[PDB]
């Protein structure tokens, strides 16, 4: 019944 | 005057035999790559500068060029998967790991940042970073009696990079790596900085998105009460990952779900199920749908916390996707609940919104609603009150909807609808 269903630059 | 250099000038300087000229050119490249207006990453890569930057990462007695090259490479690795790949292909992973032990805090932090971008590209680079031995020095940076003695930004970058090491599936992170990271992750999950808390919750939500064995690895560390506390937080960036993690956890066994219930999570759901952020409402209703798929005592705890009226409300008015999650929650409730619980559901007014939702174009929600109605009719049969339920359904206009569904494109839909009409509306 139960249903199971990044980068950052600097400056 | 390292501003607005040309790539040709940067190349001329980096190809000089002069460490200071190379430093000037590397800083100029860093400044080019750190502008928000279309940083010329591909031009820098085509110029062949990545291997030079990587070699600069190893110049111990020129810490400025270490820092400038680390920053330039971090910004390159922050781009597309091909640009990150160009960084990895230049040999950057072991150089950055060696920098993690630098006596200069800004250089170690920059290495942490770069490794975070690389690992965050995907499962393969995540596991490659792990194979090069990043976890030990990363965790060594956090082995302090009190995390509050570290610089805020440094700690935030460490937390974000660890979270990326917990991120992504197919495959999930190595089990030994997760076991090695989890104690520090719990410690961070008790830290007081909002961004550290948000990224720790994201990490936990990643680690709980998988088989029940992973959920168990996490839940065994006793983080569920802290997750419920953070579920009560005022900062949306904290509540979102906390709720995602709690939902993941309640997709597991009934014992893990019970750990969520015992920690007091249901008391937060009156607000979550009315939260003005659509995504919060949808995620909370999905969590409720997996709680109603559990044992009858757990359904009873849902009842005791007064959440059935909130499910009726969401079914009556919400974003359509949230309404689908609510319909699924009702179907699970009716499939697993006692006759008394189903009767209570009806007394709360589920029938009218449930019937209103039978006019949606979505076929799956119609199937779900028809199954729920069949379960409710079975409960009524067990009480011999089928005629009352039929009258109720007819008064709100549901009989018309089901009769129209009798002639519907999908197969299961019209079969279930015809069965209902024949069995209870004769």
């Amino acid at each position: 019944r139960k249903i199971k269903r990044q980068k950052r630059g600097k400056r | 005057g390292t501003v607005n250099w040309s790539v040709e000038d940067i190349v001329k300087g980096i190809n000089s035999n002069n460490l200071e000229s190379q430093l000037q050119a590397t800083q100029a490249a860093r400044k080019l790559l750190s502008r928000e207006k279309q940083p010329p990453i591909d031009n820098i890569i085509r110029a062949g500068l990545i291997p030079k930057f990587v070699s600069f990462l190893g110049k111990t007695d020129c810490s400025p060029i270490q820092f400038e090259s680390a920053w330039a490479l971090t910004n390159i690795a922050s781009g597309t998967s091909e640009q990150t790949k160009a960084v990895v292909d230049g040999g950057a992973i072991p150089a950055f790991i060696s920098l993690l032990a630098s006596p200069h805090a800004h250089i170690s932090e920059q290495a942490v940042w770069a490794l975070g971008n690389i690992a965050g590209d995907g499962s393969a680079f995540r596991d490659l970073v792990i194979k090069h031995g990043a976890i030990d020095p990363l965790l060594a940076l956090l082995a302090v009696p009190d995390l509050s003695t570290l610089a805020c930004g440094y700690l935030r970058n460490l937390t974000w990079t660890l979270s990326n090491l917990c991120r992504n599936k197919n495959p999930a992170p190595p089990l030994d790596a997760v076991e090695q990271i989890l104690p520090t992750l719990v410690r961070l999950l008790h830290h007081n900085d909002p961004e550290v808390l948000a990224d720790s919750c994201w990490a936990i939500s990643y680690l709980t998105d998988g088989p029940n064995e992973r959920i168990e690895m996490v839940v065994k560390k006793g983080v569920v009460p802290q997750l419920v506390k953070l579920l009560g937080a005022t900062e949306l960036p904290i509540v979102t990952p906390a709720l995602r993690a709690i939902g993941n956890i309640v997709t597991g066994t009934d014992e893990q779900t019970q750990k969520v219930i015992d920690a007091g999570a249901l008391a937060v759901f009156p607000s979550l199920l009315t939260n003005p952020k659509t995504n919060i409402q949808k995620e909370a209703t999905w969590t409720m749908s997996n709680i109603t798929a559990g044992r009858q005592d757990q359904i009873q705890q849902v009842v005791n916390h007064g959440l059935v009226p909130f499910l009726v409300g969401v079914l009556s008015k919400a974003d359509f996707k949230t309404q689908k999650e609510a319909a699924w929650a009702i179907t699970n409730y009716t499939s697993g609940g006692t006759v008394e619980q189903i009767v209570y559901l009806v007394h709360c007014g589920i029938i009218e919104p449930l019937m209103n939702l039978l006019s949606a174009k979505d076929t799956k929600i119609i199937q779900v609603i028809l199954d729920a109605i069949s379960n409710i009719f079975q409960a009524a049969e067990k009480l011999g009150e089928t005629e009352k339920l039929s009258i109720m359904i007819e008064e709100c206009g549901g009989l018309d909807k089901i009769e129209a569904l009798q002639r519907h494109e999908n197969e299961s839909v019209y079969k279930a609808s015809l069965n209902l009409i024949e069995k209870y509306f004769s």
